């Protein structure tokens, strides 16, 4: 006889992401070599890590200007991949296509003011705790924070730790869950000397352990 | 961490509809929607090389001429001709373009805003083509390009409804 | 094909005048190769197929009493950017120019494109891009303006198919 | 139980070039031997290399006659596999069924003139550069060229280099793309002695590294 | 270089329609169109050896008698009779001609412009045959003959339009 088979029910239909290949129609085609082609990237998060991109602050600019006012709070922004301050970021551009994420997110600070103007800054992270983040520059010294002074090295990096309930966090901030979703980072000016219009540009790159999980097609088509 | 789902060979290897289909369609990957998953991730890279699998729903026999064949070669069955089965036709096409890698943005022209006509994977012809899916097999990308997220006009965040099992 | 050693030489260039009234995102470009009046122009017009990279140096003359930041980058297959993706130009090979810390940038790129050889009278793969990250701020003791300069040179030039003279 | 199978959708159709064999109908048939049958070729490009064929010049003749005029340009033809001067060539006959090609093309020259008449010739190749090919017999000394004099050996071969942008080139010169597609070859007569009707026959063969890539069926049927 | 596509066993291994079909057809490889791919590359050889695979769309049972069998042997089922399935019948036939190799041009006659009647692969019969395809397996070609390209009347080159993704 011959091998008997059972035509199973429910199998065989087309799933637009099945792993099985198709029957070739045009064989023995050898394409021109592309050995040692410059600038090949195999994972999106690699270029997210290597290439930090700028944030979009108020008025639509990537820097904080010194404010000549009693308010010592330079800026506050949501720590999330769907925030206003992250709407023009490559990390958010990648993350919009995945459902869940987990890992560190780095922040890079650059001082672009004049040399004859010196200033001191502090940054702090506020986990999803207190109903109001520590607006005054003293209440925020209790949080996870770091400080750096401006000088020859205007480069300073600061990593946002990943704190949340689940192992994995959404990237698609929900209609529900109002108030502070997860967290805000606050930038404080400890002091400033002759800095009225001096700036500080802020850029974000993915952490060394950042990870995005479930590919989706969320945009309207 | 396990970064297997952001691997460039894994995300691009899924079927994507090509909206504009004609009785005589020239397979170009730039015809993908710019905001789709694979479409946007393709626009995010300057150059790309890949094979192709096409799922075509048509009436009559489907002929495929490689890149560079004259348009008059689509009326002959000597070129790879697929006879239509019931649901649709699933083929595997190679990379037939003369260039080592294709491109998504071209700076200039090619004749002694519009990519040159040599950036395609071939042409397919039938009496009519109802639908066409393309799949990027062994895709590789070069020279990353900026990728944009949707903007929010005046809200604090993009405010989208997540699926909930609520009764 | 042969490699030429006399065409790899510097060439000073003026990009733009960096003033204080230009806000963030003021974008200035310079497609390469430009109008070379030296050996490279004769190479372009007297040979058909060529391949080469570019080493770009960029300097802004000023003083430490001014503030501002210039992003210099080499965009492959240049395309016009709406202000939204200007925040993502760090993806391409780039450096920063800011009077506080540095004074001169240095970027080197290889030759890349769909064809193994290119005719730059038609296609310009690489492009110089300079923008204002933070606006130039000056005081009563600072310079009111800054002039930036281009410093470029073709690298590893390889050519085939010599062309006849025009006399 | 038995083997359960999934009757996949989209597979199983007949493709006129699928690599699967049919079920035999008349088994165990031994054909008459054809061992060492004379003249068997396994590759069309092997016979393209083996036997050069003549070109078709003006009036439809495989040779160029010496012109008693101030014009030192005897003949000039495009280097393409779909040209006039290659219309009656076996290489064009092969290449009409392939979409793309790449590699050297060789030109072979034979002198058929009288011994008492001597002449000198120069062949030059011009890649797709200058808008006007160097009709001047000296303007063409700046490109790739070779020269040969006439003597006992009236046979001389010239190799047309493959210069182009892409790795592979079309064998099917487009209805668009006017002007010089890629290349033309010019034959020059440095001198001639008592040669009023002496001829020179030109033949072309595929190069050592020539290659055709994509089989098609372009002809109207 | 890689000449895998110019192989004589590869280029002839594809299905080709035979335009003239009758209720009782004698399978001859000379009945293919002279200007097709395999048709012309077959006319470009003097002697050819090949097996055969046929795809036949018929009504009723299809009988195949080998070369040399009488015409009256087509009305009996002892010869290989294939019962018609839904789409068509795909068989594989052997080489049954007495001669060691066949020929495309015969210089003269064979009885004590028309090849000998012994140059065939057998006969097939049904109630009718709508289409007939033949595929040459392990083909071998001998003694190459002139192969002609299309002629151009007055223009410099043959201008055929290539498939283009232009929108």
């Amino acid at each position: 006889g011959i091998v008997p088979v059972a035509c199973s029910d429910g199998y065989g239909g087309l799933v637009t992401t099945d792993p099985k290949t198709a029957d070739p129609v045009y064989g023995k085609v050898y394409n021109p070599p592309r050995t040692n082609y410059p600038g090949r990237f195999t994972n999106l998060l690699d270029v997210a890590e290597a290439c930090p991109t700028f944030l979009c602050f108020d008025d639509g600019k990537p820097y904080v200007v010194t404010r000549e006012d009693e308010q010592r709070l330079l800026a506050k922004f949501d720590v999330s991949l769907a925030a206003k301050h992250m709407s023009n970021t490559y990390l958010s551009g990648i993350a919009q296509y995945y459902a869940q994420y987990s890992g560190t997110i780095n922040l890079h600070f650059m001082f672009t003011g004049s040399t004859d103007s010196k200033a001191r800054y502090m940054v702090a992270y506020v986990p999803p705790g207190v109903e109001t983040p520590p607006d005054t520059p003293e209440r925020a010294a209790h949080c996870i924070h770091a400080e750096w002074d401006t000088g020859l090295n205007s480069k300073f990096t600061f990593s946002i730790p990943y704190v949340s309930a689940a192992d994995y966090a959404y990237t698609a901030s929900d209609v529900a869950e109002t108030t502070n979703v997860q967290g805000w980072v606050c930038i404080y000016q400890i002091t400033h000397g002759k800095a009225q219009n001096d700036t500080l540009v802020v850029s974000v790159s993915a952490g060394k352990d950042f990870e995005l999980r479930l590919p989706i097609d969320p945009r309207t088509q | 961490q396990r970064r297997h789902h952001t691997d460039v060979g894994f995300i691009m290897d899924r079927f994507v509809k090509i909206n504009n289909t004609n009785p005589t369609h020239v397979i170009d990957l730039m015809q993908t929607h710019q905001h789709g998953l694979v479409g946007a991730l393709l626009r995010a890279a300057t150059y790309y090389f890949s094979d192709l699998e096409i799922v075509v729903r048509h009436e009559g026999n489907l002929t495929w001429v490689p890149n560079g064949a004259p348009e008059a070669a689509l009326s002959n069955a000597g070129n790879p001709t697929a006879y239509n089965k019931a649901p649709f036709t699933r083929l595997a096409l190679p990379y037939t373009a003369p260039h080592r890698v294709l491109a998504t943005v071209y700076n200039g022209t090619s004749k002694y805003t519009q990519l040159p006509a040599s950036f395609n994977f071939g042409a397919i012809r039938a009496t009519d083509i109802s639908e066409l899916l393309v799949r990027m097999k062994r895709a590789e990308l070069y020279c990353p390009r900026p990728l944009l997220a949707v903007e929010v006009t005046a809200q604090d965040r993009h405010k989208q409804k997540i699926i909930a099992p609520a009764k | 094909e042969t490699r030429v050693t006399q065409a790899e030489r510097f060439f000073k260039k003026h990009l733009f005048n960096w003033t204080t009234d230009k806000p963030f995102g003021h974008l200035e470009k310079l497609k390469l190769p430009t109008d070379h009046k030296g050996v490279y122009g004769h190479l372009v017009d007297s040979f058909a197929y060529m391949r080469n990279g570019w080493d770009v140096e960029v300097s802004a003359v000023g003083n430490q009493f001014n503030g501002g930041c210039l992003l210099v980058a080499m965009v492959p297959e240049w395309k016009k950017f709406t202000p939204r993706e200007k925040y993502q130009l760090t993806l391409f090979p780039h450096q920063f120019i800011s009077p506080r810390t540095n004074m001169t940038a240095h970027i080197t790129v290889p030759y890349l494109g769909v064809n193994r050889y290119d005719q730059y009278k038609k296609h310009k793969p690489w492009t110089l891009v300079v923008m204002v990250v933070s606006p130039l701020t000056t005081s009563s003791i600072g310079a009111t303006e800054i002039k930036v300069y281009a410093n470029i040179a073709p690298t590893h030039v390889h050519v085939a198919g010599e062309l006849p003279s025009k006399e």
